[PDB]
């Protein structure tokens, strides 16, 4: 019944600055509101209980406030380790617990260009009939990156899939891997396999190519 | 220390049934109401069910009501979530947790480690581990990795050199391919001066399908 | 039990 709405959906900030996360309830819940932290890949952890009190081992830069319908979680000296998703959860309707949709905190850092490495497919996979070509972008920021495979100067589509690691807790970078899946026949019918990366850290688009059998 | 460990996760055919258990330790289990919370693959927390301290009071969210039953045994510090008529929306990571209680002074909040439930008609299939070998794709450091392809369901855990190699390793999140199978890759940056000398083995663990595959990645002739 | 009596009201 008690709907919780969280704002903003996403917040990007530089270290040492201050984040303010909002959680509004569809009806009054008094001080019976808690904040949880989840670094993706790990389970949640309680952060604030009773809307203003810190939980075990929570550093003093975290602070909650509010009562009734409006609530805020404040982080005063943002650290890279605070890159996480934050949830609010009410207990006013104790048989009926509800969570907010979540707010993500991304840490800003100095712009870092990706380290781009291409990986030719392994002969072992080739004799299975498939060719996977892997393009790795390593330790970059910001996250926005365009990866475009080209085979013999022909742009590709429908045959690539991408996966991004979560922001690292210490250096605040991202890593991306684009995988170009191909038939054993189509692979052997072409020479130049390239991976063109567009990113803020690169002055010009950068193309990473390997020539089959060369 | 207080610990909550869930078990019973796995792939289950649509319409089928699965039974999840939560083992508690380090706190007075019988004093706490217990909840189940689930999380879709990239979505937020969604409260599922609550069982009272004594076990005679239960409540379920509307989406699972009439399909889920909940029980607890205070002599074993265990709780059970019995799911039935499972469908695609029930695919989630499932946590057991205490979420503050109803007292004026909130009771402690403990979170379990979580267990993965996949509702899918696909069969459990082990991974094909293919090398990503070091080549002229190096900078100054050299990148190598393991390509874990065509497995179902998640999780796979990748360690390097039996966990001795941790710095610089990136295991990308798994992606469901156009075949209903998962593909994952793990990479690690290493000094190029050690490629001809130090052995690099990736250790892929796929507990759902019985497979522990160890692959040695050798440098390409290049 | 006391607590159970109130918890019936909440549920």
């Amino acid at each position: 019944e008690v709907v919780l709405t969280q704002s903003p959906a996403i917040v990007s900030l530089s270290p040492g600055e201050r984040a303010t996360l909002s959680c509004r309830a569809s009806q009054s819940v008094g001080s019976r509101l808690a904040w949880h932290q989840q670094k993706p890949g790990l389970a949640p952890r309680v952060l604030i209980y009773d809307a203003s009190n810190r939980a075990t081992g929570i550093p003093a830069r975290f602070s909650g406030s509010g009562s009734g319908t409006d609530f805020t979680l404040t982080i005063s000296s943002i650290e890279p380790e605070d890159s996480a998703v934050y949830y609010c959860q009410q207990r006013g309707d104790w048989p009926l617990i509800t969570f907010g949709q979540g707010t993500r905190l991304e840490i800003k850092r100095t712009v870092a260009a990706p380290s781009v490495f291409i990986f030719p497919p392994s002969d072992e996979q080739l004799k299975s009939g498939t060719a996977s070509v892997v393009c790795l972008l390593n330790n970059f920021y910001p996250r926005e990156a365009k990866v475009q495979w080209k085979v013999d100067n022909a742009l590709q589509s429908g045959n690539s899939q991408e996966s991004v690691t979560e922001q690292d807790s210490k250096d605040s970078t991202y890593s991306l891997s684009s995988t170009l899946t191909l038939s054993k026949a189509d692979y052997e019918k072409h020479k130049v396999y390239a991976c063109e990366v567009t990113h803020q850290g690169l002055s010009s688009p950068v193309t990473k190519s390997f020539n089959r059998g060369e | 220390q207080v610990q909550l460990v869930e078990s019973g996760g796995g792939v289950v055919h649509p319409g089928g049934s699965l039974r999840l258990s939560c083992a508690a330790s380090g706190f007075t289990f019988s004093d706490f109401a217990m909840n189940w919370v689930r999380q879709a693959p990239g979505e937020g927390l969604q409260w599922v069910a609550i069982i009272s301290y004594d076990g005679r009071n239960k409540h379920f969210a509307a989406s699972v009501r009439g399909r889920f039953t909940i029980s607890r045994d205070n002599s074993k510090n265990t709780m059970f979530l019995q799911m039935s008529s499972l469908r695609a929306e029930d695919t989630a990571i499932y946590y057991c947790a205490t979420l503050g209680g109803w007292f004026e002074e909130a009771s402690p909040t403990y979170w379990g480690r979580g267990t993965l439930v996949t509702v899918s008609s696909a069969s459990t299939k082990g991974p094909s581990v293919f090398p990503l070998a070091p080549s002229s794709k190096s900078t100054s450091t050299a990148a190598l990795g393991c390509l874990v392809k065509d497995y179902f369901p998640e999780p796979v855990t990748v360690s390097w050199n039996s966990g001795a190699l941790t710095s610089g390793v990136h295991t990308f999140p798994a992606v469901l391919q156009s075949s209903g199978l998962y593909s994952l890759s793990s990479v690690v940056t290493v000094p190029s001066s050690s490629l001809g000398t130090q052995t690099y083995i990736c250790n892929v663990n796929h507990k759902p399908s019985n497979t522990k595959v160890d692959k040695k990645v050798e440098p390409k002739s290049c | 039990s006391k607590r159970s009596f109130i918890e019936d009201l909440l549920f």
